[PDB]
């Protein structure tokens, strides 16, 4: 039932979707290769979300591993957990687009679309309803981007009435990491205005800065980015896999979230984080969440929503605790944050509950919400394409793979008019 | 004792009247020969146990009719009531209005009026045709004013196919429609809906058919002609002639067009799920989803509602049910027309045909009105018109006919003005 | 009924034309000496279309073979299928024009005239009524394009009331086979603008690379492009000779197609075309041929419709399905590609299907759709004989036949015309 499948772009895309199935296989009690070992009921009722029905006693999670380059596709499979996999939904490329959209959209996403879209429909057929789907894959990278922007078209095209989110990763504004990045996040938007259904904007420095300061870690590294990821993963979908005394599903946050269709950004949130000599001398009561749900710190996707304003915010908490605590805590979170809050949205806070804490937290509480904060970052974006583009550095690349000139135009008009209506909204 | 013609004109119209021809031969028991006195309203007693349909089979294209010519029912039909064609209008009013349609009108006019002729008590014209055909346009609305002009005030009624508004097999379409519109506007005594698409809907909806066929829109156009003519070929406690239909209908001759609708369509399986009672049939009918019109009538007003109730139905049971209909808010009339209600009740139940869609039920009632929605159907018809015309497209296939632009401006604007008389 | 007369001129005409008759001879069940073994009514019912009536229970194509060399001519007849041709429809020059217009129009064309004449009247007598003409050409080839327009003129003169159209094969932008191809082209689109109701153009480097890579052929052969060909072929005439519950015909193309008696160049299409791997993979439903209905790789006539805008769209449908499917993926096609299609001709999309799908494919999809994109393709053969008249080069071999200098100057006045009025729709 409300069968999702899941599909990886990208090497940080596999990891992230590989660290997702661990940390799935810790939530519903499944080993490394399958066998299923909870200790209740409610992990394994709705095990049929993100796994199939396997013969023996199994479970396999409905994950598709999609790359231009086996490299990670070997080191994923000799990982841990590898074995939960079946060798058909690991497909790869031989080529790989370097860093670049066009190549990866057309020249070798063309030998690819197939394969995808075969397999994404095996998957569809063979569960009982498809819920909705979720990608994982990064914008600042070229192939990525491109198999992102094919899949959801794709999918737009074969599934109009099945809404889905995309978890890709902006890429850092403080870094430049591919010179030709910003096309890539460029056409990747352009894709997203148009093809996907809601977004959640994923940025490097933010949770960079996170593991450095509030985990307070020397040496951050992509393991934790991906545990963050998957205890995001996990507070987003809880409330469909777990029973909840306010059930919840991705359908109800697109709901409460999108009020414009080209209006679909917003910036996802996990709390509490907290280290080992924190944990035992702070409070593990809802103030110190509700503290912590409104900060810069603790703050997903690089842009203060301070400066903007909230356009309305999804709470979902997991553990034991009465729920009217939760409504006078939200009221309150209005009367002093009416400021940095938006005047027209009355009550603007989705409330939910799911009643199964994760795995080692008996609090867990993932933060959805969206602010005009985001108008800034897209305008660096929009006005760095605009300084790169009028010197006409590095499009060879791209015109050699069909691209064309007013094509870029109206992209760069079209991001031009998202963030004209995100001001229009402030 | 009194008889009724049928013509048919085009592929969809010789479709649906050799379905019609099946429904009458069915449901009175003829044998495809034509063997085994409310039967001779539609076929002639000559010899021994011998019926024929009176008919015409026409159309510019003689495919249709070949099919006809290699069916079972090949003896049912005389063979000379039976029409060819050589060269198909393709889409084209103009040229199944001219350039066809002018040389072959003689022998059908000709012999139609035999059909008169040998049919004393002939009580009116059924034709069947569709607007999207070249032919379905021209030749018909050419035969619908010989028909006025040889007949004087005759009843005529109108069967045409109108495309649907996403649902076009032509692009020419809007030409077509709005010039056979134009035309026979005057002459139209009674001209209903088919939406192709909303029949598409239903089918696949309440009878459950993922993959239909045009057999199902082949009775949903026999089902309805049959509780029409139910009347005529059934005695009943209250019958209903086809003058009355114009008559109710018609207070005015710009505003002719009603809509129809079926109750029930549900198949043999869903039938054991559900029998009808007065109440739920008529409130599920008048539901605009039911209607196999894409128009929500709720848009607008509503000019008048008839009733043909087929079966064991209670006049009572009738009165009580339509005054609930009556009381509640989602249904509204006109301030000048507060009591534009009839109700017809016949005693023959509604017959049913093997390996059909329909369940073969005792009961049925027919959905019979002239909402104002249909003038949102004219509105789009027209504001399409205006838009691919506007640039002058496909004239020059109407020029090669032999006229200018002139009659296409001043149709469009004499259904602008039939648009705005509502 | 409804004859249709076949003519094919020069080698490409020709093998084309053969290609199409053996695919006919599978479609109605017809061996290769003309004996019929079709399984169904229905393949035998309609043959009198493009066969006649033969003794001794046989039947023989409706077939004109017109060329001025018989090297061809003694390859097709020696090929498969070559005794179902009477001898005398083969006539044949002994000089060849050597891919020159003039040549084979004038010096050439004068004593075959009488013959091509002598045999299409024969074929329209003999039969019952002949409702169109078809004609196979390159505009590439000299002597090919002079039997076209010689036969478009003689038509036109001798059955102004009977439609047909023209698959004329217009040489390849990318590839200069014949240095005097330009004039060819010119003088054949001058008649044709003139003698011919309706043309498809034909592109050889659309249909190579549609077989290189949709179809995944590492050496694409003129055999897959005949083959596509009699595909285009069976697609368009399915609806005339085999049942239908949408009954069409060529007319109602013609009527459907032509807006304009100058505006009368379209662009063919066929779908699905998926290899063995692919097909036992591939989705065999309608999504997966409207998504290929339109797009620049499954593309005919090598010029972008994306660039500029469709005029109006004709499908045709063979196979087991329902109508209103068709009729909302055609609503849906609208609603995505609006900027694409034009906005002042609402629902241009011309809605038929044939009940018999072809032998092999329980669904093949012919792609009848006219775009301003072949603005690009005459302005640049516009701009090409300028360039190359400019300096009067291989203006001899014309002039001694019989040219002569406005002449020319009035068949670029009238391309140019042709190409103002297509950017005046677009
Ligand atoms: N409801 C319904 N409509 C049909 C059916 N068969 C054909 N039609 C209508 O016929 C239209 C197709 O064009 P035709 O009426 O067949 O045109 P034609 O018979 O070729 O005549 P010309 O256009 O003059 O050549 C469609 O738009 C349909 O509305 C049918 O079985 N049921
Ligand atoms: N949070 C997180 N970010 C990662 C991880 N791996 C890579 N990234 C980020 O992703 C960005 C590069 O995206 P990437 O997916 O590698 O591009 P790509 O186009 O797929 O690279 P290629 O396959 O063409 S070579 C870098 O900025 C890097 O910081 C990871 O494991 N976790
Ligand atoms: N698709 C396809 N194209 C062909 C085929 N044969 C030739 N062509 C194309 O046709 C063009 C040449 O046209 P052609 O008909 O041979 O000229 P011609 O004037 O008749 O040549 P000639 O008889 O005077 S010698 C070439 O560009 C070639 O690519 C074929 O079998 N299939």
């Amino acid at each position: 039932m409300r069968e999702i499948v899941h599909i990886q772009a990208g090497q940080c895309g596999n990891q992230i979707g590989a660290k997702f199935w661990e940390i799935i296989s810790d939530e519903h009690g499944i080993d490394a290769t399958g066998a299923y070992h909870g200790d209740s009921d409610l992990q394994l009722e709705r095990i049929n979300v993100y796994y199939n029905e396997a013969s023996g006693g199994k479970y396999v999670p409905r994950a598709v591993l999609v790359d231009l380059e086996p490299g990670t596709m070997d080191s994923v499979r000799s990982g841990p957990f590898g074995q939960i996999f079946r060798p058909d939904n690991f497909v790869f490329g031989q080529s790989g687009a370097g860093n670049n959209w066009a190549k990866g959209h057309y020249t070798e996403g063309a030998e690819l679309v197939d394969s995808v879209l075969d397999v994404v429909r095996k998957e569809a057929e063979s569960c009982d309803c498809l819920q909705g789907f979720q990608l994982t894959h990064s914008l600042g990278g070229g192939t990525g981007s491109g198999m992102g922007t094919l899949l959801i078209s794709k999918i737009r095209e074969e599934y109009p009435d099945r809404i889905m989110n995309t978890y890709s990763v902006v890429p850092s504004p403080k870094v430049s990491d591919t010179v030709v990045e910003p096309y890539n996040a460029t056409l990747s938007v352009h894709q997203l205005v148009e093809n996907t259904d809601e977004t959640y904007c994923i940025d490097n420095e933010a949770l960079y800065d996170i593991c450095f300061r509030t985990l307070k870690l020397t040496t951050p590294t992509y393991g934790d980015l991906n545990h963050l990821v998957s205890l995001t993963m996990s507070g987003v979908t809880t409330c469909l896999r777990f029973p909840g005394q306010l059930n919840a599903d991705l359908r109800k946050l697109a709901v409460n979230m999108v009020p414009f269709p080209r209006l679909h950004f917003f910036m996802p949130g996990f709390a509490p984080l907290t280290s080992r000599g924190s944990q035992q001398y702070r409070a593990l009561t809802v103030p110190e969440l509700t503290q912590q749900m409104f900060d810069a710190k603790n703050m997903m996707a690089a842009c203060d929503p301070r400066h903007g304003r909230y356009l309305t915010v999804a709470a979902i908490f997991r553990g034991r605790m009465s729920m009217k605590e939760v409504d006078e805590q939200m009221l309150n979170i209005q009367n002093k944050n009416s400021s940095y809050f938006v005047e027209w949205i009355p009550n603007n806070v989705k409330t939910a509950v799911c009643d199964i804490p994760p795995r080692g937290l008996k609090m867990s509480a993932t933060f959805i919400g969206n602010s005009t904060a985001i108008q800034e970052l897209f305008k660096r974006i929009s006005e760095q394409f605009t300084a790169m583009f009028r010197r006409k550095a590095f499009l060879h690349w791209y015109t050699g793979e069909g691209m064309d000139e007013m094509e870029f135009t109206e992209a760069e008009s079209n991001m031009n008019d998202l963030v004209s209506e995100y001001q229009q909204y402030q | 004792m009194r008889e009724c013609i049928s013509i048919h004109v085009g592929q969809a119209g010789v479709q649906i009247g050799n379905a019609c021809w099946e429904l009458y031969c069915l449901e009175h028991g003829i044998q495809p020969d034509g063997q085994m006195d409310s039967f001779n309203t539609f076929f002639s007693e000559t010899g021994a146990g011998k019926h024929v349909p009176r008919a015409v089979f026409v159309d510019l294209e003689p495919t249709v009719v070949d099919e006809v010519r290699t069916g079972t029912y090949r003896q049912l039909f005389h063979p000379e009531q039976l029409i060819t064609g050589k060269e198909d209008a393709a889409n084209n009013y103009a040229r199944g209005h001219y350039t066809i349609g002018k040389e072959i009108v003689d022998l059908v006019l000709d012999r139609i009026r035999k059909l008169a002729d040998q049919c004393t008590g002939l009580q009116g014209f059924l034709i069947f045709h569709s607007f999207g055909g070249g032919t379905g346009s021209g030749f018909t609305s050419l035969l619908m004013e010989r028909l006025s002009v040889d007949y004087g005030k005759k009843s005529k009624l109108e069967f045409a196919i109108y495309p649907a508004p996403q649902v076009s097999t032509a692009v020419v379409e809007p030409y077509n429609s709005i010039l056979t519109t134009h035309t026979t506007l005057e002459h139209s005594d009674c001209a209903f809906m088919v939406d192709n698409e909303a029949i598409y809907d239903i089918c696949r909806r309440n009878l459950d058919i993922e993959r239909p066929t045009y057999t199902n829109l082949n009775r949903l156009i026999g089902q309805i002609v049959s509780s029409i003519t139910a009347s005529l070929r059934f005695d009943g406690a209250l019958n209903v002639d086809l003058t009355e239909f114009q008559t109710n209908l018609v207070p005015y001759p710009r505003i002719h067009f009603p809509l129809v609708t079926y109750a029930p369509v549900i198949s043999a399986e869903k039938a054991y799920h559900e029998q009808l009672s007065v109440a739920e049939i008529t409130n599920a009918c008048f539901e605009p989803a039911n209607q196999m019109v894409k128009c929500d009538p709720r848009h607008g007003k509503y000019m008048a509602c008839c009733m043909l109730y087929r079966g064991d139905v209670v006049p009572k049971d009738v009165n009580a049910a339509i005054a609930t209909i009556k009381t509640k808010r989602t249904i509204q009339f006109v301030d000048w027309c507060p009591t534009g209600f009839k109700v017809g009740i016949n005693y023959q139940p509604p017959t049913v045909v093997p390996g059909g869609d329909l369940a073969k039920v005792q009961r049925a009632v027919c959905m019979l009105s002239n909402t104002t929605a249909i003038a949102e159907a004219w509105a789009r018809l027209d504001h399409k018109f205006d838009l691919m015309y506007a640039k002058r497209a496909f004239v020059h296939w109407y020029v090669g006919e032999g006229m200018e632009e002139g009659e296409f401006s001043e149709a469009r604007e004499d259904l602008a003005a039939l648009e705005k008389d509502y």
